[PDB]
This record gives structure tokens, C-alpha cells and sequence, in this order.
């Protein structure tokens, strides 16, 4: 989705799911370069406050850039949170 | 006597104020090409000879 | 005008037909039609150029470093940059395009990562 | 007789005629009795004048700078438990 | 150029290839020879 969100009211349009973003950087061979930005937001109905959209705009947001082999499933970020 | 000699690595841009000044204060001559890098000289066979010998050192790295 | 010592014999150029009128001797005739023969051969300053691509590198980055040190290497240098294909155009005599090569071969090296993990704990 | 039709047109692929055109031009004064590279950026060609040694030395440079690049398939995932 | 005294012998450099063509006597062509190998050190 795309939600409003408010600046103010001067409110404003703003992405809400699912993203990708990629930008390459390819040698002749192996080895890639990657510069990802990746994310995936969502949306709540639940929590809320005596206020707007609680919008989760980032539940992941990984911004990295790592450099890759062309067949090699890896791993770029984690989180293991025990309570 | 006359003769025309090539250059592999060696410039006439530089020999040339060398070479005129080979025979002292003129006589032989000496002629440049800086776009074909040919030598055109004018003069005495030993002088040409230990030139072409220097050209032969000269055009080395 | 100066094949005779100091005049003599003439000549006379043509530079929009590339004629050569001379007005003297048989014998340099000859010998500078000979010279003429081996004079439109084409020799140096021709093909001494080179095209080097770059890895992990970009090509204007490393050119304004290449064409700031080039000047030591000075009868010709040019280094020139292209970013579409990240390419590097190099103008230069042979011995010059070797050093160039090994500076762009210990330039252009993969780099490193770091997998970095931060943990926290708190009782 | 010469300096007379030698001249040249080049079709390029997989690059823009100016911005190629500014790079032969930086790098054109060593071949340097004349020498003009202009470019066209409606047909994406480009125009050359000079002598046919320097033609061929411009068209070495053309041959190794025209290439299709590469593609990448990038497939991100996100497990979640 | 001086060292022969107000000429005579004669002395040409060429800074490209580092070459000295020196044209005159024996002696100074070896006593110069010599101070060029002492000269050539740091």
C-alpha cells in the first residue's frame, strides 16, 4: 500500500510492504558487487495510540553492500532476539 | 657522405642538438624527422658509425 | 633547402596537391625520391595507444591521480577516463604504458569484508 | 588528389555518441595533420575526419568500448520465525 | 666547460641518456673518469 502520513495537517504520501532495491556493479567474471536496500514494512491495527498510523515503515530495513559470487545463496543479516 | 638511419626508441628531437654540436665550432649536417624518427646525416663514416653505435645504446630503455 | 650546403639548387612545395617541383642536381633527385619512397612510410607516433578496463575501481577516480603523476613521466602523456564501460584510454610510448600498467595492476584489487556480529545481554 | 573523402560515420551500440565523444576528443590531440570527432546524438553515431592510420587507431578504440553489459537475477529472501 | 683553463677540448651532456662525450686529453679523460666515480656516489 501507500499511506498518508502526517508532517504536520500537511500530510504527505509514503510507501507501506514489500521492497527491494538493488544497484550492481559486474566485473567480467566473479564476484559481484552489491549495494542492497532492502526492507519490509507493514501495517497495525492493533497498538494504537491516541494518535495516527502506527505505521511499521521499517519491520526490516537491511542497507548494506556486500560483494557476492554468481551462484552462492548467502547470508547478509539476522536477528535472533530471545526474551 | 650521405646517409638516412631509423630509431626504435631513440628521438632526432633530442639527438639533433647533440649531433650539431657533434662536430665542433660546422662540416657534416644533420637532419631530423620527429614524425618518421629518421636521421638524415651529412658527413664522415666513423662519425656515422659510432652514432649508429650510440643510436643502438640510446634507443635502449 | 638545406640538402646543399650554404644556395644553388631550388625547390618549391605544393601543399594542397603534395607536389615537389626541384630544380638541381640528377643525383639528389634520385636520392631524395629515395627518400621521398621511404619518407611516405609510416612509422612511430602510430598505434601507441591502449585501452584498459578497471575492476573495483572507477575510471575518472583513478584518471585525475593518473594524470596528476603523469607529468613525471614526461614527450607525450594522456590518460583519459570513460565511466559508461568504467574504462581507462591510455596515450603514451611503450615504456610508460608498462609503468602505467603496474600501477594499474597493483590499483585494482578486490577488497575485503567483514561479517560483524554485536550482541547484547542484559540480566 | 588527398584531404579529399577521408572521412568516416560509425553506428554505435550499447553507448551514447556524446558521452563517448567528449572522452575521443580529451584523448585526440596525441594523434594529432587534423583531427575531428563530433558526435549525433539522434542516431547515436558519430563522426570522423582524419587520416586512414588514425581511423583505424579511433576505430580500435570504438571496437573495445562498445559491448553489451550484464545482467544480474537478484533474489533476496527473508525467513522469519 | 671549466676545466680547461680561459678553450680547447671540448664537452657535450646529453640529461636523456645520461651520456657525456668529451673530446680532448687522455689525462683529464681519466682523472675525470675517476672523479665521475666518486662523483656518482651518494
Amino acid at each position: 500500500q501507500n499511506v498518508p502520513f502526517q508532517t504536520g495537517t500537511t500530510v504527505e504520501r509514503k510507501d507501506i510492504g514489500v521492497s527491494l532495491k538493488v544497484t550492481p556493479h559486474i566485473n567480467d567474471g566473479a564476484a559481484l558487487r552489491l549495494e542492497i536496500e532492502q526492507e519490509i514494512s507493514a501495517l497495525l491495527p492493533n497498538a494504537q495510540q491516541r494518535n495516527n498510523t502506527d505505521l511499521i515503515t521499517s519491520k526490516r530495513s537491511i542497507k548494506s553492500t556486500i560483494l557476492a559470487e554468481n551462484g552462492q545463496v548467502i547470508v547478509i543479516g539476522g536477528l535472533i532476539q530471545d526474551d | 657522405d650521405y646517409s638516412v638511419i631509423n630509431l626504435r626508441y631513440g628521438w632526432v628531437m633530442d639527438a639533433a642538438e647533440v649531433l650539431n654540436n657533434a662536430m665542433s665550432r660546422a662540416g657534416a649536417q644533420v637532419i631530423a624527422d620527429a614524425r618518421t624518427n629518421r636521421l638524415i646525416i651529412l658527413g664522415p663514416p666513423q662519425a656515422r658509425a659510432k652514432l649508429v653505435q650510440l643510436a643502438q645504446s640510446l634507443d635502449t630503455p | 633547402n638545406n640538402a646543399m650546403s650554404r644556395a644553388g639548387a631550388q625547390v618549391i612545395a605544393d601543399a594542397r596537391t603534395n607536389r615537389l617541383i626541384i630544380l638541381g642536381p640528377p643525383q639528389a633527385r634520385a636520392k631524395l625520391v629515395q627518400l621521398a619512397q621511404s619518407l611516405d612510410t609510416p612509422t612511430a607516433r602510430s598505434a601507441n595507444t591502449r585501452v584498459i578496463r578497471l575492476r573495483h575501481n572507477d575510471a575518472k577516480t583513478l584518471a585525475e591521480t593518473l594524470g596528476q603523476i603523469s607529468e613525471g613521466m614526461k614527450s607525450n602523456i594522456l590518460i583519459r577516463a570513460d565511466e559508461s564501460t568504467n574504462a581507462l584510454v591510455l596515450l603514451a610510448d611503450p615504456d610508460t604504458v608498462n609503468a602505467l600498467e603496474d600501477i594499474v595492476r597493483q590499483l585494482d584489487v578486490p577488497r575485503a569484508q567483514v561479517l560483524v556480529e554485536a550482541a547484547i545481554v542484559e540480566i
